[PDB]
């Protein structure tokens, strides 16, 4: 019969150091927010369901989906996308090993790819354990087997997999 | 997704007072599940309730040498915190064993009990779906069952909970722990925590109106040798086909739990008692009461096979 | 420019920049999330409007009534489209199922409206109010049902018959008779289908993700009932396809009649839970083979008949034709079989046909090698066939399918394998090695480029051919440097725009060598036309380090262009040449694989492809070719099935978690080795295609491991533990 009228309301988020004041819908995803009230089309929607990691941005340092989590959450976050790490004349290192060794083919799911290994690899460093992690007390190694399964929330359906692996090792040592 | 009016406060009280107050209110994360969800309007509140930062996200010892785990406690925290990994692993196997990196710095230890089925014709809302739609039917029994419970259903619903945090909540003795609207505390053991979906498959836990999840307490460690074995159709980012979860101590006695078999984790403290007996022993015991249509009943045979391989891990 | 003879010596033989691994050109643009997409265009139209599907709830039938006044009534909504208020359409050629559907559903998700809003939530909110109202018809949805009812080929598909099958299979020493299922496959590019529509007036541009720009202007066009030249297509950058893109969809057509409706820009993206319904799906196959072989292993007989289904008037899935060239035979029988089902649209997706009849065909010569008491690489050594078998005179242009394997076995160690299934564990897991074979034909198709020597030296490439992943932007641009001395980083290359001349598009792995042999054709011309402005002769120049050389006289290409820049545009167009010889690709594919002894769950440890595909234009962006297909095939073999509800008729697990593809923990060491295939009768580049060809054979080459892991044969894929544990050890 009948559905309401979107909730408005202010919103600060710093986004890639920036400061944005913005009004949004209260239904508004992190995702929607970055890419239609923003502008930085740069993180993806490959699903918009928590299934494909493509939207995979940096809140406060920790990598989460951001279309499974609403914008008025994170109210003053230092929000970190695909744009904040490089651009195409000042790369990221792990933007260029990428280029490197051809982690990407389409290019869809890679700014996901880039945003979750730059997490993953200090995620390993902190010292939290996985489901490959043989020894759980123990710290956990920078291994080929440990990123791999840190990585497979992020889907590549070109299957660039060993190439983004390679990457991330180069980038890595 | 329909529109909502969002709410933070300062207290727990107020969260649960707030729920009471106003109809269609939800508590609201992660957002891992109830987003989801709510884009599809299988969830329709009218006003959501952020019970983040309110202090609920601590991981403390109890007095009585257990855990108390917050309720928001992130579920990457909750397996890489130190006492969890010693004296509880197969709790942090169990988180570590699910979802994604992603999601899992997100979800939360009350939203992880509580998520939803993965249930196909559930979250499409245009097929037959008792649990969504009381009386309309479950497409699932006699449809694409393959992924659906074996024990402990009924004629109206055969989904499976799929949560791998909570078989381990399970064979610790977990309580989950709230504060009703009212403002009193209840405990309910995780137990008694999920209700059978027999004639009403749309209710599913012992919640009442908006009541808080503030906390999970696990009693003092076990020891003993901790295993997680999750069987899936890929390495990685999939809910469990069977999952068992066991804790065996140097004589070969322990207890075991199972998920992707029912509508809650599946444990039986009678088969517990027979592991020291084998795998056969303890799965005669565990599906004694198993109604698995054709597609799942590969299920069963998995579960004996998938817990006699644990057993023989913990042997090496 | 006409190829109708082999290439001689030409240019692209020096292999200066052309053969060589170079990073792709559009890396900087894609690994730090500059590269605009169909939704992304926000300069273009920044006060677009949102438009939000709504999919047909029932598979079959008639939509009596659709309601739409809660919707229009709804906050921030401008309109709600729908076949009623949308007016008469056309069809475009290659939609078998309407794009917007009513008064007839077709199938189930099939576009019925859209909600037009001016946010994104408003119009998914308002789509929620959109009230269908529907009478259900009798449909058909179980291939395996239907087959029964089906035993003679299309009208215009006969079956193809040489010699006696019936006699050799009776007088064949050994000989095996099989059935093999493939299920449904959905493509899940990771870009779900977008557009975005402005007009101006009349004149429509449309701002899309698709494979064939030329296909989508004519058939959207056709579909409005405009002049095709009132029409715009723009798709630079495409995230996958697979062929699930090769084809206008309801994103494309709806935007469009959105946004002249609304006098306003509209962009409308397919929700990923709607589209493996709304979409196209590799249709399911049931094969049965026959295949007869003497004394010696020689293949006497070989019959290969394939049961598909689609929607009436659709395409059957090709699972046979393989059949009639891979391997040796005097007697055969081939034919496919189309049942009618109401399920959605079947059609192309990577490798159409090949992957599903190589899926079956490659178990059944495994097979039929294990009862000869032969090695199955030296089974298909012993049964290469070097012409069509069936008309003798007409030689394959090129076929290294013997050394595809031979140096596959030695690269993978072949030689280590136990032959005995079962008998090798590492820890809990079984261990096993299969082979199997890829096959590919090569197609052409006509192909234009315009190219441009700018007046500061640098070089400009325009052409409508697709870069979906592929690499075109790379390889077209190290084409044209090659041609013109100059280097890769001073060439410019413009895509996916129908302002520029037509090429024949990223499909059917033509795409490189079309896209390139057009360039080609563009910088032969150019080359005379720089050649002619500083007064040498065409014939006897050289073009190199930014200069044209003509015995003792040089010039530099600087000087060229001082009066002005110069254009050249032309296309390819090919001849009788795959009449004449048959063109086709090869591949061995070699895996080990592991199967846990309790669990039956399946890992792939190692995989090598060793291809043969003609010139490799670009070694790097073609290893990522075929370790992305190796994936592809990885999820076919194990793990990716539509569900098919025979009674509702519609593909249950309808998303990217219910569809398993698969992800990083699942990836094993994978190799590519590329033979040296220079073939000449393909084209003036000398290359053939891989981006199909990686993925044939590869889901039989894992199924065959599994085999020689545990002793069991699984006929229908995928191969999940569930196929496997009854038969497993204790
Ligand atoms: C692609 C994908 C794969 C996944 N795979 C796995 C897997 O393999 N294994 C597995 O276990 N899980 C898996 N999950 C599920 C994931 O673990 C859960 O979604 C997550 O645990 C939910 O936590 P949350 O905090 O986000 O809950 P929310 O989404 O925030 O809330 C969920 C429910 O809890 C309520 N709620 C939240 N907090 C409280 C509180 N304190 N008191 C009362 N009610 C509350 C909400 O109203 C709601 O009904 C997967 C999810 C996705 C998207
Ligand atoms: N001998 C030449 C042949 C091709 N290639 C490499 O491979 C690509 C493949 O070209 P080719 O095999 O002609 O295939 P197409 O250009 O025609 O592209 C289509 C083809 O592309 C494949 N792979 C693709 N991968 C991307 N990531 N996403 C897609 O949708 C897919 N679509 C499949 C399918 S389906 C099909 S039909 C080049 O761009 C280049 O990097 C070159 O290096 N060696
Ligand atoms: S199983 Fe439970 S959830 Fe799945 S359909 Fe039947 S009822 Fe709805
Ligand atoms: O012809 Mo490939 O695009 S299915
Ligand atoms: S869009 Fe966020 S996971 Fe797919
Ligand atoms: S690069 Fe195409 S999806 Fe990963
Ligand atoms: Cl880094
Ligand atoms: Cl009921
Ligand atoms: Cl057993
Ligand atoms: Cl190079
Ligand atoms: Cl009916
Ligand atoms: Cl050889
Ligand atoms: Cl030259
Ligand atoms: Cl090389
Ligand atoms: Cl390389
Ligand atoms: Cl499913």
């Amino acid at each position: 019969a009948a559905t309401p009228a979107p909730e408005i309301m202010p919103l600060t988020l710093k986004v890639n150091g920036k400061t944005e004041q913005l009004e949004v819908d209260t239904r508004t995803t992190l995702l929607d927010t970055l890419r239609e009230n923003l502008h930085l089309i740069g993180t993806k929607k490959g699903c918009d369901h928590g299934q494909c990691g493509a939207c995979t941005v940096l809140v406060n340092g920790r990598r989460l989906n951001a279309c499974l989590t609403l914008a008025v959450m994170h109210q003053g976050a230092e929000i970190t996308t695909i744009e904040g790490l490089g651009s195409p004349d000042n790369l990221h290192p792990m933007q260029a090993a990428f280029i490197k060794h051809d982690g990407f083919q389409c290019g869809y799911c890679t700014s996901g790819q880039i945003c979750s290994s730059v997490a993953v690899l200090k995620e390993i460093q902190d010292g939290i354990p996985s489901h490959v992690t043989v020894d759980l007390v123990s710290a956990p190694e920078t291994t080929a087997d440990e990123i791999r399964e840190r990585m497979s929330g992020n889907i590549c359906r070109c299957g660039a997999y060993a190439n983004i692996l390679a990457a991330i090792e180069d980038a890595a040592g | 997704m329909k529109a909502f009016t969002y709410e933070r406060v300062n207290t727990p009280a107020e969260a649960a007072l707030s729920a009471q107050r106003v109809p269609g209110a939800k508590f609201i994360a992660g957002g891992t599940n109830l987003l989801d969800l709510m884009k599809l309007e299988i969830e329709t509140p009218t006003h959501l309730i952020d019970v983040n930062g309110l202090g609920l996200d601590k991981i403390e010892v109890t007095d009585a040498g257990g855990l108390r785990i917050g309720a928001l406690v992130r579920n990457t925290d909750l397996a890489a915190h130190e006492r969890v990994r010693r004296d509880y692993a197969v709790l942090s196997r169990a988180l570590l064993a699910g979802a994604s990196g992603q999601l899992r710095n997100q979800a939360t230890t009350a939203g992880n009990l509580l998520q939803r089925t993965r249930c196909p014709y559930f979250y499409d809302t245009n097929q037959p779906c008792n649990k969504r739609l009381p009386g309309s039917g479950c497409a699932a029994l006699e449809g694409f069952s393959r992924q659906h419970a074996v024990v402990g259903v009924s004629e109206a619903c055969i989904a499976t909970h799929p949560s791998d945090m909570a078989v381990a909540m399970r064979l610790l003795d977990a309580v989950v722990e709230t504060i009703t609207p009212e403002g009193k505390t209840r405990s309910i053991t995780l137990a008694d925590f999920y209700h059978p979906p027999g004639k009403t498959p749309h209710i599913e836990t012992a919640l009442l109106p908006g009541e808080l999840i503030v906390a999970v307490t696990l009693p003092p460690p076990l020891g003993g040798k901790h295993i997680y074995r999750k069987v899936r159709d890929r390495a990685s980012y999939a809910f469990a086909l069977v999952s068992v979860a066991a804790i065996i101590q140097p004589d070969g006695s322990g207890r075991v739990a199972l998920g992707g078999v029912a509508h809650k984790p599946w444990r039986i403290e009678a088969a517990d008692a027979q592991l020291s007996q084998g795998a056969q022993a303890v799965y005669d015991t565990l599906f004694a009461s198993a109604h698995p249509t054709a597609e799942n009943t590969f299920k069963l045979l998995l579960a004996k096979r998938t817990l006699a391989s644990v057993l023989a891990e913990a042997r090496a | 420019m006409k190829f109708d003879k082999p290439a001689g010596e030409n240019p692209i033989d020096q292999l200066k920049v052309v053969g060589r691994p170079h990073d792709r050109i559009d890396g900087p643009l894609k690994t730090t999330g500059t590269a605009r997409y169909a939704y992304e265009w926000h300069e273009e139209a920044p006060n677009a409007a949102y438009g939000y599907i709504v999919g047909s709830a029932i598979a079959k039938g008639r939509l009596t009534a659709l309601d739409t006044d809660a919707a229009q009534k709804a906050p921030g909504v401008l309109a709600v489209i729908t076949a009623s208020n949308a007016g008469v359409l056309g069809k475009g050629d290659k939609n078998t199922a309407r794009l917007l559907g009513g008064p007839t559903i077709e199938h189930y998700h099939q576009a019925i409206a859209l909600v037009v809003a001016e946010t994104f939530e408003q119009a998914r909110a308002a789509a929620s109010l959109v009230q269908a109202h529907y009478r259900r018809n009798k449909g058909a949805y179980s291939l395996a049902d239907e087959k029964q009812a089906v035993n003679q080929p299309p009208e215009d598909t006969p079956d193809k018959n040489v010699g006696d099958f019936d006699g050799a299979f009776t007088s064949a020493a050994v000989k095996i008779d099989a059935t093999y299922t493939t299920p449904d496959q959905s493509h899940m590019a990771m870009e779900p289908h977008a557009s975005m529509a402005v007009w101006d007036g009349n004149k429509l541009t449309l701002w899309t993700s698709n494979q064939m720009i030329d296909w989508c202007r004519t058939d959207l066009a056709k579909t409005l009932k405009v002049p095709v030249e009132n029409v715009r297509i723009i798709s630079p950058y495409i995230g996958g396809g697979f062929g699930g893109k090769l084809f206008l969809r309801s994103d494309a057509l709806l935007a469009a009649l959105a946004a002249r409706a609304v006098k306003r820009p509209v962009k409308v993206m397919l929700p990923r839970p709607s589209i493996p319904n709304n979409t196209t799906h590799r249709p399911a196959t049931l094969q049965h083979l026959r295949i007869g072989a003497d004394q010696s292993g020689k293949i006497t007989a070989i019959s290969h008949e394939s049961w598909s289904g689609n929607l009436p008037g659709g395409t059957p899935e090709t699972a046979v034709q393989q059949s009639e060239l891979l391997y040796a035979g005097a007697n055969r029988h081939t034919g496919l079989r189309l049942a009618t089902l109401d399920l959605p649209e079947g059609n192309a997706m990577r490798a159409p046909g090949e992957a599903p009849g190589l899926m079956a065909l490659e178990i059944a010569i495994d097979e039929l090698a294990e009862k000869a008491g032969i090695d199955p690489v030296e089974f298909r050594i012993l049964n290469d066939t070097q012409v069509d078998p069936a008309g003798p005179t007409r030689c394959f242009s090129r076929r290294q399918l013997i050394e595809c394997l031979r140096t596959g076995a030695d690269k993978f160690g072949w030689k280590q394998r136990n032959a005995t299934p079962g008998q090798v564990r590492d820890g809990e897991w079984l261990v096993g090695h299969g082979v199997a074979a890829g096959f590919h034909n090569n197609l052409l198709e006509k192909s234009g480029a315009r190219v441009h020597l700018e007046q500061n030296g640098t070089v400009t490439v325009e052409t409508d051919m697709t870069d979906i992943g592929t690499g075109s932007y790379t390889i077209l641009a190290q084409t044209a440097a090659e041609m013109l001395g100059v280097p890769l980083e001073q060439v410019a290359v413009h895509l996916g725009d129908s302002s520029f001349p037509v090429s024949a598009g990223s499909g059917g792995q033509w795409g490189a060598n079309t896209s390139t042999s057009g360039v080609y054709a563009a910088c032969m011309k150019l080359r005379e036309m720089i050649a002619s402005a500083v007064g040498f002769d065409p014939e006897q120049s050289q073009f190199a380090d930014g200069k044209i050389t003509n015995g003792t006289r040089s010039a530099t290409l600087h000087e060229a262009t001082a009066g002005g820049r110069l254009t050249a545009e032309e296309s390819i167009e090919f001849g009788t040449l795959s009449k004449e010889y048959q063109q086709s690709t090869f591949a061995g594919h070699f895996v080990e694989v592991g199967v846990h002894s309790a669990t039956g769950e399946v890992r792939v440890r190692r995989m090598l492809a060793v291809c043969a595909a003609g010139r490799i234009l670009n070694p790097k962006t073609a290893r990522s070719q075929v370790i992305g297909a190796m994936t592809m095939g990885m999820g076919a073999a194990l793990m990716e099935e539509l569900a098919v509800d025979d009674r509702l008729g519609y593909f249950v697990n309808h998303d990217m978690a219910g569809y398993e593809v698969p992800v990083h923990a699942d990836i094993p060491k994978q190799e590519v080795i590329f033979l040296d295939d220079t073939d000449p009768i393909s084209s003036p580049m000398k290359a053939k295609g891989v981006g199909e060809l990686g993925l044939c054979g590869v889901s039989a080459a894992i199924a065959n491991a599994v085999y020689n892991a545990t002793g069991i044969r699984v006929r229908d894929y995928p191969i999940t533990l569930d196929k496997l544990l009854d038969k497993l050890p204790d």
